[PDB]
């Protein structure tokens, strides 16, 4: 972090990383932040991953 | 279930589902072991289907469209 | 001018080992006089020359309802508060049964759905009386009058959940 | 430029002399109207649940035990205009005559004289919490009469084409929270006969669905192709 | 001609759509509060919810 | 058309000084950095003061009438502003920096912390007109000997209470007569007296200090003489009180303290309601509603605003801005909501009339570059210095897709097909363009050719031409798709950075080093026309720099330019604090606007005051950071030569001024400005401006109503287009009857088209009228669609605005009568029996 800081973010990227991320379902509404408002109220899986 | 997945074959799916429905008790089909892992599974699809018919339904204003052309030609 | 309230005999021991933290709010708070009849089992409270005579009286028929010492004084201060009282009347099957639905294992319901609804309840054999602000008696009474009538516990948790919430919610 | 000064001319349509247009509340009785309001209150009332537990915090707060149980109603003497603080004003039923809400009472009078104008209009004013938290508690028990009361008055409202996405959320949160009730007793005489005289109402309502097919439609086919 | 009868069609299979999705919903709603679970409490409810959803795994790249 | 004026300030919903609820406690004010924000949480809108103080501001206070707010600077310039009627009254500099400020509860006097002097003035009126001296000074009380930290006044406005870093408090009362009941002083806290309030009987007063005692003094006998009845004790250890504040009402003490945690008590016994956190950094300010129901609590160092109900355990709002670090913008394809991506790594999706974010999107682990939108809104692609470009669908809120190269190389800038099959992404360091599919995730081609950093990339909307350019003075034109991998280079005088190109594909505009932004046809490689900007740029002087700003060659030349959608104008911005806009016919300067007169900024003075200029060095360049109260400002961790890293504190500079993105909006007369302060809004209105078009001396506002009156519709309603007066538009537009609206509609003039369909698209997104304004479109749309397909530029931000209200307001309440007509057909149509 202090290197990419100091040579004033012109670095090179780290290499690659395949992860591995596991997302539960859930309303959109839910994944938003707090507001009076929303945007989406789907679910956050497919029908095809249900 | 299976065939609702289609976008073809989901006619029959929907014509069968609502016939269930309208003919059998909505408590024995609730309380029967194994309906909840069903139509958890086929919300979705028939949501998918809804918002895709309704585009058509939506689309099909091009006919009105065309119709008030073709009276405005005189 | 007095009032007169009559001490059950299954909550006059409580009245005279909590008496001495009973009158006096009512004596140098209330600036009332108080007796308890030992012959009629009975409370007297009469006004001196030096509208709280009614605030005593629902005081002490606080406690003579069921309502524990700090409940009662809860209700004798807080000018937003009621307590609402009623039967069941809605025999092995209605009536030995509902107030157990109302009750639960360990009086679990009883506790759930005062902590939701910010009244608090005591349920005696079929009577039951409830402690809170008007809308919060009101959606106390709701819930209870809703499991002695027959709905599905689901249904009244989480009834109890979401009212919970929209009566602590501005808007 | 810190008032408005009228274009009146000296010697020696108020609103036209003031410049501005009051715009009127609705146009003609035959046309929809929305609230004059916030357009999210029907996004609010439709998903208040999920929005709410969307703003709880990740875990619970810190509390002391020895808190007062009446906290919220323990004030002292900027006052609070929630349906918690709530009086009743001047022989058991879910609310009894000494104690009942004004909702209710307003509720049974207009069932009285059949003109549900203040129960709609009381409607239209008070918040989303306490819409959810009169439209909840609705007396669905025995004879069904303030579910069925609630539902013609939803339809006298929708009768007069104003507020009408609102009274649209109002029969969406009856079917959403005692809609199951509706459905058990099922072919019951008044509320089949009331929700019969709402869907005569509001089935002509698909003159908006198909005005905003063809705005959609011929929109897209004209910015498109 | 073409336009009533397509538009028809249209309104028709979505008709029977429509009503399939509220009436399975009512369905699994039922379900729900028949025999869900008894959390008055919000933050062990979502606590629960979130360890009963449906979970799914993705390739991500970093 | 160039009649913009300052809107709004998106981003940054808290920069530093308190905030400030309403009295009716439905807006908040919030102070960002020297603009103050509304935000009106109830009616979902916002807005921001189009005034400027100098500096950033330290404190807010207007009078419970909500008719007058003040606010005042971190040196002392107050500025009293007309709260309604939007416009500053009078700006009246005291002398040092002032702590606090308050109205009275009576709204008739204010007091304020200047040093150690409590001076209470009394307010003017707002119905008086503006005077030279409009403040009459009541008095100045100085008994304290070292900084006032905070004031409180009394429920009656008869007492005023001060705490000060000296470790007293003192009670004063506003009037000479009650002198003898208030005279006492405060003593006995260890550290600063944070806060000092009264009971709600004046009768108690807890007194809250720095290291956590908070003290309960009464009028009591050990005569009667203010005895201190109980000390309680936060006991949080190594934090200390940060903000003090009180709800006397529902006796609610908030305290919060410099580790993000806040706790809230029951005063007088001292019961602990609710502790949780906002975060990590220090909670800059609390402050409480008049019902004492919502808590806002602002932290300054990440910019980040709670207002939080404490009963019902639940935000209303957890917001945060970006100040500084704001890379690029793109508007909504509705100009719904503007996404921003900014240098801490993250996506923000902040929506416009209502100030605030929706979804944030932290998956970069650096500096997201580039935003842009595709799929017509359904998905948006973003580049990072990380090496990733990576997509985004906003229904599901997920990351479905990650491209990299295969060089290890950081990306600065994309472009994405119209049908978007195909990304792209153009690097510094690299000289290549990767080209990716978007269906499936590999990588496509390479493009080779530049032999400089390949500064920008843009594809033609129209007929999918892809335009890179790059440092080496070329801009590139690439045939893609289809057989000919054709590559057009055309060179130009200097280095290329910011390409732009015209929504009908059809030329594209450079901005140069030189200054210049020159316009080029795509498909005969020659130039059009440019323009010659670097003498209408306002290119201010550093404090650090040792060369004037005229002789500087650090920002006379545009890093973001963009076309208008009618392809008619350049609004332009760079790393000055000027933002251009001209017309690209007549290649002249339309309006040029000041992005900030902050000189707390960098950029933004020509001329530096040469008081400031001593016999070794400037005195901003001067640290006085080591005079400060407490160790975590004195620390410097602001490693040597770091430039746009991240971490503000990281720098050891003053933030510069510069926009980083600008972008028309594509729904209506508009642009944002990705600047330091935040995402400003331009945007024009037509409530003011009288801008006729071709008028005659019997087109008049009686005229109208006479032939409206007379009822001759389509005369009443050119009548009024003629006048291009807004209320008169809308008084005609709704006295047309329903039952020839397709009359009036069918012979409106083609001339008036554009105007009527501007109209119904501002007028219906918040208009109740919903089945007359889609009556509206319909015959508009019925009767004259075929001029706006052939003049679909025209038409091209009016059409936009218009399937702005049709799927945005009246498809949701489709939406939900559709709903209600299925629920009740299966709830009455099938069988509920046990």
């Amino acid at each position: 972090y202090k290197l990419d800081v100091l040579s004033s973010v012109h670095f090179v990227p780290k290499p690659a990383s395949t992860s591995l991320e596991i997302r539960v379902e859930t309303p959109t509404i839910s994944m938003e932040d707090a507001q009076p408002l929303y945007m989406s109220n789907a679910s956050s899986l497919a029908p095809q991953e249900i | 279930r299976d065939w609702n997945t289609n976008a073809k074959t989901h006619t029959i799916a929907q014509r069968t589902i609502r016939c269930i429905l309208m003919h059998h008790n909505i408590a024995k089909l609730s309380e029967i072991p194994g309906m909840v892992k069903i139509v958890d599974a086929i919300i979705p699809y028939t949501q998918r289907h809804f918002t895709r018919v309704d585009n058509l339904v939506e689309q099909s204003y091009i006919l009105d469209y065309a119709l008030v052309e073709m009276d405005k030609l005189f | 001018e007095s009032r007169k309230i009559m001490v059950p005999p299954h909550r006059m021991t409580p009245l005279r080992n909590s008496w001495t933290k009973i009158y006096p709010p009512l004596v140098e708070h209330l600036k009332l006089q108080v007796r308890m009849n030992l012959k009629t089992k009975s409370v007297e409270l009469r006004t001196n020359p030096k509208g709280a005579l009614q605030k005593g009286a629902d005081f002490i028929k606080a406690f003579t309802l069921g309502f524990d010492l700090d409940d009662s004084i809860a209700l004798l201060r807080l000018d937003d508060l009621y307590i609402e009282t009623f039967e069941v009347k809605d025999t092995g099957d209605h009536l030995s049964r509902a107030i157990g639905r109302i009750a639960g294992k360990d009086g679990k319901t009883k506790f759930a759905i005062e902590n939701a609804t910010r009244t608090r309840i005591v349920l005696a054999d079929s009577k039951i009386h409830i402690l809170g602000g008007f809308t919060h008696i009101r959606m106390a009474r709701e819930s209870v009058v809703s499991l002695i009538l027959g709905s599905p516990p689901g249904k009244v948790y989480g009834n109890l959940r979401t009212v919970a919430s929209r009566l602590k919610e501005r808007y | 430029q810190f008032k408005t000064v009228s274009t009146r001319t000296i010697d020696e349509l108020n609103d036209i002399d003031f410049n501005t247009y009051t715009s009127l509340e609705q146009i003609d009785k035959e046309l929809l109207t929305l609230s004059i309001g916030p357009r999210s209150k029907m996004n609010t009332l439709l998903h208040l649940d999920v929005i709410r537990k969307r703003s709880k915090p990740k875990e619970a707060p810190k509390k002391s035990e020895k808190l007062p149980f009446f906290l919220q109603l323990s004030g002292e003497k900027s006052v609070r205009e929630g349906i918690a603080h709530e009086t009743p004003e001047e022989f058991k039923v879910t609310g009894r005559l000494g104690f009942e809400s004004h909702f209710t009472k307003q509720l049974r009078e207009g069932s009285q004289s059949k003109d549900y104008s203040s129960l709609l209009a009381t409607l239209i004013n008070f918040s989303p919490a306490a819409v959810d938290l009169e439209i909840r508690s609705l007396n669905s028990f025995e004879p069904f009469d303030e579910i069925v009361w609630f539902i013609d008055a939803l339809t006298q409202g929708l009768k007069s084409n104003k507020n009408f996405e609102l009274y649209e959320t109002f029969m969406s949160l009856l079917f959403k929270a005692h809609g199951d009730v509706i459905h058990a007793n099922n072919k019951n005489q008044d509320i089949a006969s009331a929700l019969q005289n709402w869907e005569d109402v509001h089935k002509k309502e698909d003159r908006l669905d198909d005005l905003v097919k063809f705005c959609m439609g011929v929109a897209a086919f004209v910015t498109t192709a | 001609r073409v336009k009533t009868e397509l538009r028809s069609a249209l309104k028709s299979t979505e008709d029977d759509l429509g009503f399939n999705v509220q009436g399975l919903k009512f369905v699994k709603q039922q379900w729900n509060l028949r025999h869900n679970y008894e959390f008055v409490d919000e933050y062990d409810q979502q606590e629960k919810e979130s360890n009963s959803a449906r979970k799914r795994v993705f390739g991500t790249v970093i | 058309k160039s009649d913009f004026k300052f809107s709004n300030l998106l981003g940054t919903v808290y920069r530093q000084g308190n905030i400030t609820f309403s009295d009716d406690g439905k807006q908040l004010l919030s102070p960002v950095g020297n603009r103050v924000s509304v935000f009106d949480l109830i009616n979902n809108k916002s807005f921001t003061f189009e005034y400027e103080h100098r500096k950033n501001i330290a404190a807010i206070d207007l009078n419970k009438q909500g008719t007058l707010l003040i606010s005042i600077d971190e040196d002392g310039r107050a500025i009293l502003v007309n709260f309604k009627a939007r416009n500053v009254l009078h700006h009246f500099n005291f002398k040092e920096k002032c702590s606090a400020v308050k109205f009275s509860p009576d709204g008739r006097l204010f007091a304020l912390a200047s040093g150690r002097f409590l001076q209470i003035w009394k307010t003017p009126d707002v119905n008086k007109d503006r005077q030279f001296a409009p403040f009459v000074r009541h008095r100045v009380h100085a008994g304290h000997f070292q900084d006032i930290t905070s004031l409180t006044w009394s429920q009656d406005s008869r007492f005023i209470l001060t705490t000060s870093k000296d470790l007293s408090a003192k009670i004063w009362s506003v009037d000479s007569e009650e002198k003898n009941l208030a005279a006492t002083t405060f003593n006995g806290h260890r550290d600063y007296v944070m806060g000092a309030f009264f009971s709600h009987d004046q009768e108690k007063i807890y007194t809250v200090s720095k290291d956590g005692a908070v003290f309960v003094w009464e009028f009591t006998k050990r005569k009667y003489s203010w005895r201190i009845t109980k000390k309680h004790f936060f006991y949080a250890n190594q934090a200390k009180v940060k903000c003090v504040t009180f709800h006397p009402a529902t006796r609610l003490l908030a305290v919060g303290f410099t580790s993000g945690e806040f706790r809230l008590y029951d005063l007088p016994d001292f019961t602990l309601i609710q502790q949780l956190s906002m975060g990590q950094n220090p909670v800059n300010t609390v402050s409480v509603n008049q019902t004492g129901e919502w808590l806002a609590f602002g932290s300054s160092k990440l910019g980040q605003l709670l207002v939080y109900e404490w009963q019902s355990e639940s935000y209303i709002l957890k917001q945060q801005g970006h100040f500084d670090s704001t890379n690029s913008l793109a508007y909504s394809p509705d100009g719904s909501r503007v996404v921003t991506a900014s240098e801490d790594g993250k996506i923000k999706v902040w929506d416009i009339t209502s100030g605030f974010c929706l979804a944030t999107f932290e998956e970069h682990t650096s500096s997201v570059t580039a935003v842009q939108f595709a799929k017509r809104g359904q998905v948006m692609f973003s580049s990072s210095l990380d090496g990733t470009v990576r997509a985004w669908d906003l229904i599901r809120y997920r990351n479905f897709r990650t491209f990299t190269g295969t060089e290890r190389i950081q990306f600065n800038c994309l472009a994405v097909d119209p049908s978007g099959e195909v990304v792209c992404a153009g690097s510094l360091d690299n000289f290549d363009i990767h080209v990716w599919s978007v269906q499936t995730g590999q990588l496509l081609d390479a493009l080779s050719g530049h032999e400089g950093p390949v500064s920008c990339l843009s594809f033609s909307q129209e007929n999918s031409v892809l335009a890179s350019a790059s440092w080496d003075k070329t801009i590139r034109i690439w045939s893609i798709f289809g057989r000919s991998q054709q590559v057009e280079p055309i060179e130009v005088y200097s280095d290329v950075l910011a390409l732009s190109m015209r929504p009908d594909g059809k030329e594209v505009a450079v901005s140069t080093l030189k200054g210049q932004i020159s316009i080029f046809n795509i498909e005969d490689a020659k130039q059009v026309g440019n323009i010659d900007c670097r003498k209408d740029i306002i290119s201010g002087r550093f404090n650090q720099d040792r060369f004037t700003a005229k002789n500087s060659e650090r920002s006379k030349f545009f890093t973001t330019i963009h076309y208008s959608f009618d392809g008619m104008a350049i609004v332009a911005g760079g790393n000055n604090n000027s933002i251009c806009l001209y017309d690209v016919p007549n290649e002249v300067l339309l309006k040029r606007f000041i992005v900030s007169r902050n000189m707390a900024l960098n950029g933004t003075l020509e001329f530096l005051n040469s008081k400031k200029m001593t016999e070794a060095g400037s005195l901003d360049l001067i640290d006085d950071a080591g005079e400060n109260s407490d160790l975590e400002d004195r620390i410097d961790n602001s490693l040597p030569g770091s430039q746009r890293g991240g971490d503000l504190s990281t720098r050891k500079m003053r933030p510069e001024v510069r926009v980083t993105s600008v972008q028309f909006s594509p729904t209506a007369n508009a642009f944002a400005a990705a600047s330091t302060e935040g995402l400003l809004i331009y945007s024009t209105n037509d409530t003011i401006l009288f801008d006729p078009f071709d008028l005659d001396v019997d087109v008049t506002p009686h005229s109208t109503v006479e032939a409206l009156r007379e009822k001759q519709f389509l005369n009443a309603l050119v009548m009024a287009f003629r006048l291009n007066e807004e209320y008169l538009i809308n008084k005609v537009y709704e006295a047309i009857p329903i039952k020839e609206i397709p009359l009036v509609a069918s012979n409106i003039p083609a001339i008036y088209l554009p105007r009527i369909l501007k109209f119904i698209g501002d007028f219906a997104i918040e208009s109740q009228h919903i089945e007359f304004n889609l009556i509206w479109i319909k015959a508009l749309l019925s009767a004259s669609g075929g001029y706006i397909n052939e003049h679909k530029y025209l038409f091209s931000t009016a059409m936009r605005s218009i399937q702005r209200f049709i799927v945005r307001v009246a498809k949701e309440v489709v939406n939900t009568t559709t709903d209600n007509k299925y629920t009740y057909r299966f709830l009455v149509s099938t069988d509920g029996s046990m």
